[PDB]
């Protein structure tokens, strides 16, 4: 039938850093040319807020409209499990569509972070794998990055979170570096951001032994 | 020497399997029907296809006692979910264009789009005929329609539509 | 359920293990779902590289909670037939569809790359905790089908979890397997092995040791 609504949560990194501003995003698609007006109402824990920013409708290649409303949120509100409701009204719907999102429920567990040098065997190769293990974290929302001497290293890949036997999560991040850059004795760092870390942040470093 | 005439009802010569098609023979008493240049049983003035299958495709000619044999009329039975139907392919300026996104067994279709040259030209929440009240040169092009049958996303074959000055 | 669109087909490849060890039987599973009560009859045709085969095994129609029928057909494939890259095709016919649905599975096409296996000792910081983590890094491999186990003294260790494979930025795949064990086992130190099955390994098998 009528238009459809998708309510997106904030980036987890955004909810964790003071310098950032997390947002909830409510997207309406399949809005017809006949009935193009879209009204948004937003609620935080049941009380209406009036400070959402709604963008002008954009005509898509398929000739429908797409309308987006973005609500800026407080880091603490989100992290304390407050609920965010986007209510969408449009002539082609008999009743408004309501979507509610909140942070995943459950007791936060502090991740442990470990860095692992390459296996001796990997030294015949021209590039080496530096490993960062992150384990025992809940919920699974997390950001993992790498840095060397104060500059972001981009040549890493991170596995999705994996459910561990104790109900927590673990993951591995693998930064690939030139073997000579490792043999040089650079300090490489694994940056982890999780809600249950002190200052939402921790750094574990790796270097030639 | 009056030629008999085969009329289609409803007028679409492209149909989907399971569509009903009536072929009416217009002459002037008794009737005969040829399918692919071969006699079929019916001697009724209107030959009725209850539920169309592919083998029903091809050429139909009829004749009555007071008629000579009719020109062939083509019927195309397509297999699929959707068929974009039209009264004709060629239109002149200011004519109305009426396209229909016919669905198999008339199955409820939603979130329907009519595309012109790969670009959406009209979208409906519910299956509806596409209407251009007065044709322009810029309306010619390649058209198809697509939609949702429950949750299955399906698509018609393309048709060419021309508008002349 | 209105089931407006009729049944849907899902075609699953054999388990990686099943494709690799001759002791196991690899099969491709064509399952038809959202079959209605009113048009319950489902027909299966099976094909290998375009050639029709008759050795499939179709289970009878199974009544589902959602008030639909689910109906499954399994075709046992030959071991080298899958590894050679032969296309398996399941054709599903049913009166709630205007046409048969055809699904096609085969092995991933492309140069098989051999996995590099690196066992990694637990970090110096985990060495103070009561339990430690033994890491098996498996990388550079293609295609993604792989199996990873653990052992100690040639007997299974079951206290491990493995990641899905991850597309590496060089076009190949990698994964990590984590085995958790007691700290004192490591300080002694017992000999553990990470063992891996993949088509590009000699004998489809390799094993890498980990000790103090
Ligand atoms: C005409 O053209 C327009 C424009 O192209 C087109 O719009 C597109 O329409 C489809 C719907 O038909 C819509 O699809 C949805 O996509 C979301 C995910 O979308 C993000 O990612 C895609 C790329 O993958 C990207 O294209 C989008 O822009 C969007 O990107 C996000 O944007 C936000 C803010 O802008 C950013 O903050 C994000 O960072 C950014 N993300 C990324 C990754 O880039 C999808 O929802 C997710 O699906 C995954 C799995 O597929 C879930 O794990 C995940 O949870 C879920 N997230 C959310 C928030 O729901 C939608 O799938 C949901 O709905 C489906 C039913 O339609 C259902 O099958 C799925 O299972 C899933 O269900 C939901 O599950 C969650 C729990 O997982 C429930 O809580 C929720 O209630 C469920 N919803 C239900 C049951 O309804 C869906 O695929 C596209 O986003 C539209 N594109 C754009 C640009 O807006 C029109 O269709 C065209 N019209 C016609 C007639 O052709
Ligand atoms: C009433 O109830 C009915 C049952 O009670 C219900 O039937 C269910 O319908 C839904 C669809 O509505 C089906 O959804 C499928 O599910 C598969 C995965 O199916 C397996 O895992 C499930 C758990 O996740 C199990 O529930 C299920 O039993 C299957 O289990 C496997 O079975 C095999 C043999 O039986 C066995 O060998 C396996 O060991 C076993 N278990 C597991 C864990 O695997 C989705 O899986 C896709 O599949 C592709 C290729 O196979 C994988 O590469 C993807 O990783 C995987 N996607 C994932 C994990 O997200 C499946 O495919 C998706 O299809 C949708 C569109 O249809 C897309 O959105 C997805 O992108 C994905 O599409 C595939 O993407 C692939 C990746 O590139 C690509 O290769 C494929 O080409 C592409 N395929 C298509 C078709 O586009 C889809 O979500 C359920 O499986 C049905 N359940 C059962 C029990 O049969 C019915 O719907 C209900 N009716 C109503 C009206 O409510
Ligand atoms: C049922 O199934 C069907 C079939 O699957 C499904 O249809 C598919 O829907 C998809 C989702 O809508 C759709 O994907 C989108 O497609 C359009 C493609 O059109 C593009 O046009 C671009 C330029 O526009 C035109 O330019 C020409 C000349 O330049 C002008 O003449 C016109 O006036 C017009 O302006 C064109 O550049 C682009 O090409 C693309 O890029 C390169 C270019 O070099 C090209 O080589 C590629 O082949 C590629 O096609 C297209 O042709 C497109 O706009 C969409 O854009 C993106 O959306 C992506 C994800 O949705 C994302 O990756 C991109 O970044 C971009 O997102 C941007 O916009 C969104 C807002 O929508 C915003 O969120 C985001 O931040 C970005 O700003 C996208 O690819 C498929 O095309 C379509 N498939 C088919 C076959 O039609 C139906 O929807 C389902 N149907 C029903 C009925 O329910
Ligand atoms: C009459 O002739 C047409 C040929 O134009 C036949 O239509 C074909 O039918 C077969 C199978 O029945 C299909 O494989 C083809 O795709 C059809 N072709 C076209 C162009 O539509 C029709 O079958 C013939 N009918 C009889 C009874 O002889």
């Amino acid at each position: 039938g009528g238009p459809s609504v998708f309510l997106f949560p904030p980036k987890p990194k955004d909810t964790l850093m003071i310098s950032r501003t997390p947002e909830v995003t409510c997207v309406v698609v399949d809005v017809s040319h006949e009935d193009p007006e879209v009204k948004f109402n937003w609620y935080v824990d049941g009380v209406e807020v009036h400070n959402a920013k709604t963008k002008p409708r954009e005509e898509q290649y398929n000739s429908t409209y797409r309308v987006v409303s973005v609500l800026t949120v407080l880091h603490q509100d989100w992290l304390n499990g407050k609920e965010y409701k986007c209510k969408v009204s449009n002539k082609a719907l008999p009743a408004p569509i309501e979507k509610t999102i909140s942070k995943a429920k459950g007791q936060p567990r502090e991740p442990q972070v470990y860095t692992l040098p390459p296996s001796r065997d990997e030294l015949t190769k021209n590039q080496v794998s530096l490993t960062c293990l992150v384990k025992g974290f809940y919920p699974s929302d997390i950001a993992v990055e790498w840095e060397s001497n104060g500059q972001p290293e981009n040549n890493y890949k991170t596995t999705p979170p994996v459910l561990d036997s104790d109900g927590s999560f673990f993951l591995y991040s693998k930064l690939t570096v030139d073997k000579s850059r490792w043999q040089q004795g650079n300090v490489f760092s694994c940056s982890v951001m999780h809600e249950a870390l002190h200052n939402h942040y921790t750094q574990k470093s790796l270097s030639l032994s | 020497l009056p030629k008999a005439v085969v009329f289609l009802e409803p007028q679409w010569y492209r149909v989907l399997e399971k569509d009903s098609v009536t072929l009416k023979c217009q002459g002037a008493q008794s009737t005969q029907w040829f399918h692919n240049e071969s006699l079929i049983s019916s001697q009724a003035s209107s030959y009725f296809i209850d539920a169309a299958t592919v083998d029903d495709s091809g050429e139909y000619r009829c004749q009555t006692q007071l008629s000579t044999l009719s020109d062939p009329v083509q019927l195309e039975v397509h297999i699929g979910w959707l068929l974009l139907q039209a009264p004709r392919w060629v239109f002149k300026e200011e004519d109305p264009i009426h396209l229909r996104c016919h669905s198999w067994k008339n199955t409820a279709l939603h979130k329907v789009t009519y595309l012109q040259n790969g670009k959406g030209r009209k979208y409906f929440h519910h299956n509806s005929d596409f209407y251009i009240p007065k044709a322009t040169l810029k309306d010619s092009g390649s058209y198809f329609c697509r939609g949702l049958v429950g949750s299955k996303n399906v698509s018609s074959e393309t048709v060419q539509i021309t508008i002349t000055q």
